[PDB]
């Protein structure tokens, strides 16, 4: 009952951290790769995704 | 009264460490854009450009281009951003058919002989050739993405100087390869010295970011360039001039809580 | 003449270092424990299909296998890769060679590059014209089969050839068996160690134990 | 065509830049009947 409290919170953080590697429709999950490869009229479409 | 969490401490970066491979060869765009005879659309040329320095600002400032359409790069940052392989697709078509050359368009130039991927990264560069290719110039004929197609489906053009929508347009499509790899083609931006153990604003090969470059024991393999984290951010890079391995620890941060009694 | 394909066909799918992580990937891999075809060089090089990528191995003792011929028609009508390794240099051409009916070695060109005991595990595939050679050499002591064990495969050379390939053939040095796997879109779950080397992989369509290993993203299923 | 919020070019970047949050109307027409001559008074930077 106590190892499950530790496991269910290290699971929900390591699911939260792995959401950063998802594209969500945008062209790249790295936010510093949209800013260095797109123009500010177009980049604000990708960052809003 | 109580402890209140307000802001975030973040160490600001001291300087900017720009880093690029120390190659000085200039990329032969002049052999592409100022070539004598362009090949036709059914046999478009695919010239590999590699291991040089690509000044895209010369190609952006010249007024000799009709349309200069970049679909994924927004060409102002082509000088800073730097690639692995750049592929120039040179062919001459009818004047109205340049509009069909786009990621997403369908047509008898799009479907038949020259198809673009819908996830295309690069620039479509088109201009006219009324002064040189117009004659009855009959050498230009037409018939998967990037598929060179070597009653007949082979139909030839007729180009004359009397013909706007039928004038022969010279279009060159630059294709960009953004694969995380040892980069070869990189634009004219000077590299600075490297400073370790200091919160700097690095730029390795087109990868921006802010971190503390330290020394590592992460033995990369001689084909490997980037080391990544769980969350897709880059954890370790390889210095593209002196091939050593550098950690990227982000600069020191933390929450700031303001312990106060009441203002009463 | 078949044999077993125990754990082979596991390559580094990209040029990105990762350490101590169970990363999942979806690419063209050799399926585990499938049928690799056993051939001959004794006392044998027909024209093999390519369909979705081709694994290769070669149990060697004296460097008999020394060449590759790819393409679709292979008689100087279309472009044909000819990787030649004459013991000191790696000559790689894509010219339209006038091949023989039985090309071998005796004991419009668009590219050219010039650089049992041994198992030279090779992988050959095309990804949108980018021909990618993945390879690995290892010291083995086995004459009959693929040695049971595990070892990852690194890249050497990318080739932007753009060649349509449906068929191929290898070459020999006539005075040594060699295998033809076939790559399939099999999701793996690669185990990068502390040094960033694959120590283990799990095919996510082999048996329903293995789908449980892929869903949990773990290898010890409780 | 370069006169739009979002376009880049040597009329956009050099001498007349529009804001990307622009509120208004771009109204264009030709002047072939009056401004065409070698009319050299029109310059750009």
């Amino acid at each position: 009952k106590l190892q499950d409290v530790v496991n269910q919170n290290a699971q929900a953080l390591n699911t939260l951290v792995k959401q950063l590697s998802s594209n969500f429709g945008a062209i790249s999950s790295v936010l510093n790769d949209i800013l260095s490869r797109l123009c500010p009229p177009e980049a604000e479409v990708q960052i809003d995704r | 009264k109580g402890i209140y969490q307000t802001s975030n401490f973040r160490v600001q970066p001291t300087e900017s460490i720009v880093r690029f491979p120390n190659i000085t060869n200039l990329c032969p765009f002049g052999e592409v854009f100022n070539a004598t005879r362009f090949a036709s659309v059914y046999a478009w040329n695919r010239k590999r450009i590699s291991n040089c320095v690509a000044d895209y600002s010369v190609l952006y400032n010249s007024a000799s281009f009709s349309t200069f359409k970049c679909y994924g790069v927004c060409p102002t940052k082509l000088n800073d951003l730097c690639f692995t392989n750049v592929y120039a697709d040179s062919f001459v078509i009818r004047g109205d058919e340049v509009r069909q050359i786009a990621p997403g368009q369908t047509g008898k130039i799009a479907d038949y002989n020259y198809k673009l991927p819908d996830d295309f990264t690069g620039c479509v560069i088109a201009w006219n050739s009324n002064n040189l290719d117009s004659k009855g110039n009959y050498n230009y004929l037409y018939r998967k993405p990037f598929e060179r197609d070597i009653y007949f489906p082979l139909q030839s053009y007729g180009f004359q100087p009397t013909n706007v929508g039928y004038q022969p347009y010279r279009v060159v499509v630059l294709s960009f390869e953004l694969l995380h790899a040892p980069a070869t083609v990189c634009g004219p931006k000077k590299s600075t010295n490297l400073v370790k153990n200091k919160c700097v604003n690095f730029n390795f090969n087109g990868l921006t970011g802010t971190g503390v470059l330290t020394e590592s024991n992460k033995k990369f393999l001689p084909f490997q360039q980037f080391g990544r984290d769980i969350a897709d951010t880059t954890d370790a890079v390889r210095d593209p001039q002196t091939l050593e391995i550098l950690d990227i620890t982000p600069c020191s941060f933390g929450g700031v809580s303001v312990i106060t009694p009441g203002t009463n | 003449a078949y044999t077993n394909s125990f754990t082979r066909g596991v390559y580094y799918p990209d040029k990105v270092f990762r350490s101590s992580v169970l990363h999942s990937t979806q690419d063209l891999f050799l399926p585990f424990f499938s049928n690799v075809t056993w051939f001959h060089a004794i006392h044998d090089n027909p024209v093999l299909p390519f369909n979705d990528g081709v694994y290769f191995a070669s149990t060697e003792k004296s460097n008999i296998i020394r060449g590759w011929i790819f393409g679709t028609t292979l008689d100087s009508k279309t472009q044909s890769l000819l990787i030649v390794n004459n013991a000191t240099n790696v000559v790689i051409k894509v010219c339209e060679f006038q091949f023989c009916n039985d090309p071998f070695l005796g004991v419009n060109c668009t590219f050219e590059y010039v650089s049992f005991k041994n198992l030279r595990e090779f992988v050959f595939k095309n990804i949108d014209g980018y021909f990618k050679i993945y390879s690995k050499h290892t010291p083995i002591n086995l004459v009959r089969d693929l040695p049971q064990g595990f070892s990852a495969l690194e890249p050497l050379v990318d080739l932007p050839i753009g060649i349509n390939i449906t068929r191929f053939q290898t070459l020999l040095a006539l005075h040594a068996a060699y295998y033809v796997g076939y790559l399939q879109p099999r999701t793996f779950l690669l185990k990068y160690n502390e040094n960033g080397t694959i120590t283990d992989a799990v095919d996510c369509a082999l048996d329903p134990l293995s789908e449980t290993k892929c869903t949990l993203k773990s290898f010890t299923v409780e």
